[PDB]
């Protein structure tokens, strides 16, 4: 199956929002721009053409690899609305 | 363009049926949070 | 044709917003420019 999907089940309070988590942070990994990721030098996301995932692959396969990592933060109501996508766009380019 | 998918309008299905439904006398207004008009019809209804 | 009431379309999770320590702290600092003059 998945990586570590009972990992992930457990690190929430339910399942459905397991899904809209992942979902939504890839959405943000791709919009702002596809290096907004908190994992990327040592072991990371990975294809074989070449090693070539390590740009664009698939979005949320990236989403779980870093949800599974202790570094990110999904709460009810953790940062104001739209104050979120200014701070974003200002702090990471490649557009 | 490789833009991640919009998010959906509103049906043909349910446009023509409100319309099949106005068709006969009965009106069906879609509502707001407080009870108030929002709009299905994008913008060829209001008239002229 | 509207999103259905029951699954992820859940009142209990339609909101939940996702953060980087990174941008949790360029939040704040957007909070201590509050500090005026
Ligand atoms: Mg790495
Ligand atoms: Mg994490
Ligand atoms: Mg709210
Ligand atoms: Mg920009
Ligand atoms: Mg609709
Ligand atoms: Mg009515
Ligand atoms: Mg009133
Ligand atoms: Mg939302």
């Amino acid at each position: 199956a998945e990586p570590g999907i009972d990992k992930l089940f457990g690190m929430v309070d339910s399942k459905y929002r397991l899904t809209v988590v992942v979902a939504k942070r890839a959405q943000q990994l791709l919009r702002h721009g596809f290096k907004n990721t908190v994992l990327e030098p040592e072991e990371r996301p990975k294809m074989q053409t070449l090693e070539g995932l390590f740009d664009d692959p698939n979005a949320e396969t990236w989403a779980m690899k870093e949800l599974l990592t202790g570094r990110l933060v999904f709460g009810e109501n953790l940062v104001p609305e739209d104050r979120l996508q200014k701070e974003m766009e200002r702090i990471y380019p490649g557009e | 363009k490789g833009e991640d998918v919009p998010e959906p309008s509103v049906p043909e299905s349910f446009r023509v049926l409100v319309k099949e439904l106005q068709a006969l006398a009965l009106d069906v207004q879609t509502l707001d949070e407080k009870d108030n008009p929002v709009d299905i019809f994008e913008g060829l209804a209001s008239k002229r | 044709g509207r999103l259905i009431p029951a699954g992820t379309g859940s009142d209990f999770v339609r909101f939940t917003q996702v953060v980087d320590q990174k941008t949790l702290k360029a939040i704040e600092e957007a909070r201590k420019e509050a500090v005026e003059a």
